[PDB]
């Protein structure tokens, strides 16, 4: 038969499942809704583990339970009472014999030890992957240290001693590849000559590589804490989502730099060279699976100042028109082809973050926090699982590093790019549009001629890499 | 066969803009949504006896990608310009959204509606007369909507489709 | 994208977690933090086909030995890991093999035998002894180093191929 349980009067997690406290979706069950007690029971269930439930729960629980209250509840879960001796044990003891204690031993082995281990696994994952709760609440960390540091008994000892050390490490807190990264490529600008660095003087291969390293690092830095609760859209977004905002602002700045390079090149022939070079950079972004970079270029070419430059587009080689058009097709029909391509490539890659943001926001706005059933309010956990499926996808692409060498000067050049200067956004984007009107006036105004501005060769070195011995 | 209308929702972030399209496309009578689902933003409707397909682009959450707005906007035939009735800044933003739409579409007469959205019970700061006066100065309709009761939601989208049909 | 459920099993301290984290993050973990249960996902193209690996990293400490049936039921393939400088961990392999076969009620479960820590000179399990055992199970034997990455992709992606041909 099943093991008997402690009385639900002394141990709240032994209350029977009912539709008043847990609802399952239609071989482990999937939870649609439940009380916080039932969610924690199933998070630490004696019969199994959904390995992904711990991540889902720890990513999303603050929408329904405060960190201090979660710690109290899992400590309560951990402290399981042992059953009293059975009749057979009683009779043995009355005869001076040692009891077999069969039911007690089974309850320890099959209920207490698995539940306690799974509570400790929640603690371990909490400290390792969601440590911000403890960075933001020193007293929460004290409580966790005291709880772990006072667990007695040999069955849990290895993990208790380990978690104590992990916490101490986290308080005061290296990549290997088989192959070597390719050689850094140089064009007109030579190593160390940062004052000559520019769109046409750096090698287009190396522009794309160094931007991919930068954009990959920015992508990898975004934590789920910056996303859950849609906090990057709220009044405190600069406090709660700083890595996400840095990532987006880099993307916006690079897009605007591409636009500025184009429309400030008033000579038509030179501007064709600029646009062609940016499409070559897009080709290398595609080869590197840097989809953020791909869309940085596509966004620039579809901006109002650039898109209208018909005389420039006419002179772009047909093969490059095709590269740009196929890149743009990734975004069509609500990113249908982008989503399929992302799911088909071999990482490393840099996803476009914007789709994830819209899907997290709409999942949070479009589903209720609670479900009302039989007069009770149950936490709508299905909504939280949907959010954590998105944050899980984000994290999956954050794991794989690029096998590319950093060039510190080129990296600094792109980190310090500031096309808007001290201008405000509207002032600057109106400036770009007025430059577009200057260099290619609206019909029927005639097309003017403009002097060259570049003193160095405009011929591209191309985007196929070179390899000396 | 039936006409497809490409509609674009624009407006300030952080103030409940996404509720407009969610409430339209939703199972009207079950409060649920999965935005990742292929065609969670397409809806067949009958407007003035004529069946059509609405394709709605709402990039809510991507407001900080400001250099992508031009490309997103150019996809649209008609625009819902949304502000929150308890957020005066979102109302003051409307002028620049409309100017940007006109530039991107290269037209002084783009089908559009002004939508004032009640996203919570916080106090209204934009009176309906202010928004009506703004919409009249632009020559466009004004619709007010609730982010919670679905009131006004159909009217906002159907009014925009009528603006497209009568352009 | 086909999804594959892989499970990494073996005695405590043989390097199951280090192998998994090297595969997932290209990083070698120096610490020995005993696992309770961890899970990872990896999108990767193998033999020209994109798939999604769900990798379960399990507990090797004996104190968790009564909690294995739950993960053996759901796993599709098993990396059976021992350390080549730890003869006891090699002797523990057959206990994992027999339990997996019992739980899945099958003589034909996708498996790979993994001899880890092959960067260390002081070997105590000879390759021939491990290869003989692998042949008796009908499975490949791959020596790995989570520290240097030697054999790591080969071990995991060989297991994927065995699930794909199952
Ligand atoms: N030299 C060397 N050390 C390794 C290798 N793999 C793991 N180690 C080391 O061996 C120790 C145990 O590794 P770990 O991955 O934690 O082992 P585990 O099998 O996951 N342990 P558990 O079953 O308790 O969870 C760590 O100190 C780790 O650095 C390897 O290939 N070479
Ligand atoms: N929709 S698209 O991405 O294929 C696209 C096509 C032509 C464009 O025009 C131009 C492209 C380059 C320079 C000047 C003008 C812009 C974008
Ligand atoms: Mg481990
Ligand atoms: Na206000």
């Amino acid at each position: 038969g099943q093991m008997r349980l402690p009385s639900a009067d002394v141990y709240r997690f032994a209350e029977p499942d009912s539709e008043e406290n847990i609802i399952f979706e239609e071989g482990i069950p999937i939870i649609k809704a439940g009380t916080v007690i039932k969610l924690i029971e199933r998070l630490t269930y004696h019969m199994y583990a959904d390995p992904n439930f711990v991540r889902t729960f720890l990513t999303t629980y603050r929408s329904f339970c405060k960190p201090q209250e979660l710690l109290s509840l899992i400590i309560e879960r951990f402290e399981i009472p042992e059953p009293e001796p059975t009749e057979a044990d009683r009779i043995a003891i009355e005869n001076g014999d040692q009891p077999l204690s069969a039911e007690l031993k089974r309850f320890r082995k099959e209920y207490i030890q698995p539940v306690q281990l799974r509570v400790l696994n929640v603690c371990r994952h909490w400290v390792e992957h969601h440590f911000y709760d403890f960075e933001r609440d020193a007293y929460l960390l004290q409580r966790m240290e005291e709880f772990i540091g006072t667990v007695r008994g040999k069955a849990m000892k290895k993990w208790v001693e380990s978690i104590t050390k992990i916490i101490q490490r986290k308080k005061i807190a290296n990549i290997t590849f088989q192959s070597s990264p390719p050689t850094v490529e140089w064009h007109i600008s030579r190593p160390g000559h940062i004052e000559t660095f520019d769109l046409l003087t750096l090698h287009p291969i190396e522009i794309a590589r160094q931007l991919t390293l930068l954009e990959s690092d920015l992508y990898r830095a975004v934590q789920p804490s910056e996303l859950v609760g849609s906090v990057w859209t709220k009044e405190d977004k600069e406090i709660n989502s700083p890595n996400l905002l840095k990532m987006i602002r880099h993307t916006t700045n690079l897009t605007l730099w591409f636009e500025k390079c184009i429309v400030e090149t008033e000579n038509l022939e030179e501007r064709v060279a600029v646009v062609s070079r940016i499409i070559e950079i897009l080709q290398v972004f595609q080869e590197l699976n840097n989809f953020n970079g791909v869309l940085e270029v596509v966004s620039a070419m579809n901006s109002s100042p650039v898109y209208r430059l018909d005389h420039t587009f006419e002179q772009i080689p047909s093969r490059q028109k095709k590269i740009l058009e196929e890149a743009h097709e990734l975004s069509e029909d609500h990113y249908k082809k982008y989503l399929a391509k992302l799911r088909s490539i071999n990482p490393p890659c840099v996803p476009f973050f914007g789709i994830y943001l819209t899907n997290i926001l709409k999942t949070e706005e479009g589903n209720p926090e609670v479900l009302k059933r039989h007069g009770k309010e149950l936490i709508n956990f299905s909504k939280r699982r949907k959010v954590a499926e998105i944050t899980g996808e984000i994290q999956q692409y954050q794991n794989q590093p690029y096998c590319l060498r950093v060039e510190s000067d080129i990296k600094r050049f792109f980190e310090n790019l500031n096309p808007m200067g001290n201008s405000m956004e509207k002032e600057f984007t109106d400036y770009l549009f007025n430059k577009s009107l200057e260099i290619e006036p609206r019909n029927p105004k005639p097309l003017p001629r403009f002097p060259k501005k570049y003193s160095y060769p405009l011929k591209s070195p191309g985007v196929r890499p070179s390899n000396p011995r | 066969g039936m006409t497809e209308y490409k509609l674009v929702v624009v407006g300030a972030g952080g103030v409940g803009k996404s509720a407009l399209t969610i409430q339209l496309i939703q199972n009207h009578f079950v409060d649920e949504y999965d935005p990742t689902i292929e065609d969670s933003y397409r809806k067949q409707v009958v407007i003035d006896g004529e069946t059509c397909l609405l394709d709605i682009l709402d990039t809510a959450g991507q407001e900080e990608y400001s250099a992508m707005r031009d490309q997103y906007m150019r996809t649209g035939e008609g625009f819902l310009c949304v502000f929150a009735i308890n957020n005066t800044k979102s109302f003051e933003d409307i002028h620049q959204y409309r100017e940007q739409i006109k530039r991107v579409k290269d037209s002084d007469d783009v089908p559009m509606v002004l939508v004032g959205n009640k996203c919570d019970l916080a106090a209204r700061t934009v009176e309906s007369r202010q928004a009506q006066d703004l919409a009249r100065s632009y020559g466009i309709p004004y619709i007010e909507t609730s982010a919670k009761t679905r009131q006004g939601v159909e009217d906002a989208f159907y009014t925009l489709v009528r603006e497209i049909r009568q352009h």
